């Protein structure tokens, strides 16, 4: 059914799918900054869930498929969200409309300020092209289906992967982009999600070793865990 | 199982 | 100087500066031992180093690069520029990895080390998509630069620089599309397929990162001073 | 830096 949709009808259902923005808990150190951010995930892992399971073409892999995709992608996929909604907020990381941080706090966090810098880039980056909500959405739902397509030890997430591609020249081509501005816009979007798994990988890696910190729930750690099973 | 397993099926 | 370029031009440079294959120096009699595989793999990679270093020169624009920046970039992108090498040379070779025309290794010869059999699954499978794909070698080397330029451009007032980056990345962009529209693709296939390429790098740089965390938590061989030191831009 | 020396050769 996801390959008999119009772009129009993929960007519809991608932007209907969107998940909320979730508030923070209502003087940082690295015990409460932690807190917050591990509190913060876990509810919106709840959420990215019922998102994926309406992105076109996720339904129709079998259940073990989409548990794969998603231990593989969650952390790209909150990343991406964060520089989303910080575009609008140059120099600092929104990761709540009551939690807006600079890279100052993310020295709270041994290793963290490294990662935030990469992220407030990413998001000046984003806002230096100006990306439409449509092509976020596109970039994000891109992410979900790819990241994890090999370590599947095919056919249809690639031909859903093709008509998300096509979906996104379709609306740059309503921009009013040229056919060639058209193919560099599309390939500085897809070469940005090379840096969001980096961010994401690295990121990964520090948030498998302090597991003990503050406490993670059953479902954080579960999806930690199947990144740290292979460290 | 797998917490993923649920919700995913919810 | 890279931004006047033709994309034939482009591709031409890109194909004169490609590095030779080497190869390792595997005794068909030893047989094998953690030590000795990562021995030869470790040999190798250090000789291929210094002809990356030296190739990385012949990108169209990397010179134009302060010699801070040039440093930055070969020290994110060293491993994902072998792996992809690798994959390249692997494609003719189903089930196989060939890390030198005398050294063609499988997955089960890959359990020889510690968590490295995962990665070469991984790497087995880019090999399988290029396969399929049926990648060209003027895509490979534009795919190869791309890497080059792209891995460390985020985490380097200058900002010209990397404002010169995204052009000539650019212009390589415009250099892939030219190859498929004379391969006789039509423009959605142009599009889909450039998108396809460029998805796979978001896995290669997947893979070097996983690779590198392994790399450096067993920094056991002499590690050619080069190799720790670009190890190190990386750990911990 | 070694490679800092190759680049520079
Ligand atoms: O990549 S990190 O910055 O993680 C860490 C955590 C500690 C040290 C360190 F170097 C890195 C990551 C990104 C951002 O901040 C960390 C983090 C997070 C922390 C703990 C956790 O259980 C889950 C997510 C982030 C985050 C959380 C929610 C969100 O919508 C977007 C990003
Ligand atoms: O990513 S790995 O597989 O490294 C690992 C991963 C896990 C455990 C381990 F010991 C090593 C990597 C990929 C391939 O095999 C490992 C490796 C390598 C090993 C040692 C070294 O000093 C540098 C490179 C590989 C390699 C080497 C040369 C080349 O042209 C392409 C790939």
């Amino acid at each position: 059914l996801a390959l008999s949709l119009t772009a129009d009808q993929m960007v519809s259902a991608l932007l209907d799918a969107e998940p909320p923005i979730l508030y923070s808990e209502y003087p940082f150190s690295e015990a409460s900054m932690m807190g917050l951010l591990t509190n913060l995930a876990d509810r919106e892992l709840v959420h990215m869930i019922n998102w994926a399971k309406r992105v076109p073409g996720f339904v129709d892999l079998t259940l073990h498929d989409q548990v794969h995709l998603l231990e593989c992608a969650w952390l790209e996929i909150l990343m991406i969200g964060l520089v989303w909604r910080s575009m609008e907020h140059p120099g600092k990381l929104l990761f709540a409309p009551n939690l807006l941080l600079d890279r100052n706090q993310g020295k709270c966090v041994e290793g963290m300020v490294e990662i935030f810098d990469m992220l407030l880039a990413t998001s000046s980056r984003f806002r230096m092209m100006n990306l439409q909500g449509e092509e976020f959405v596109c970039l994000k739902s891109i992410i979900l289906l790819n990241s994890g397509v090999y370590t599947f030890l095919k056919d249809h997430i690639h031909r859903v992967l093709d008509k998300i591609t096509d979906t996104l020249i379709h609306l740059m081509a309503k921009a009013g982009l040229t056919l060639q501005q058209q193919h560099q816009r599309l390939a500085q979007l897809l070469l940005i999600l090379s840096h969001i798994r980096h961010m994401s990988n690295k990121g990964m890696e520090h948030l498998y070793s302090m597991k003990n910190v503050v406490p993670l729930s059953d479902l954080l750690l579960e999806m930690l865990d199947a990144h740290r099973l292979h460290a | 199982h797998k917490i993923l397993h649920r919700l995913l099926q919810d």
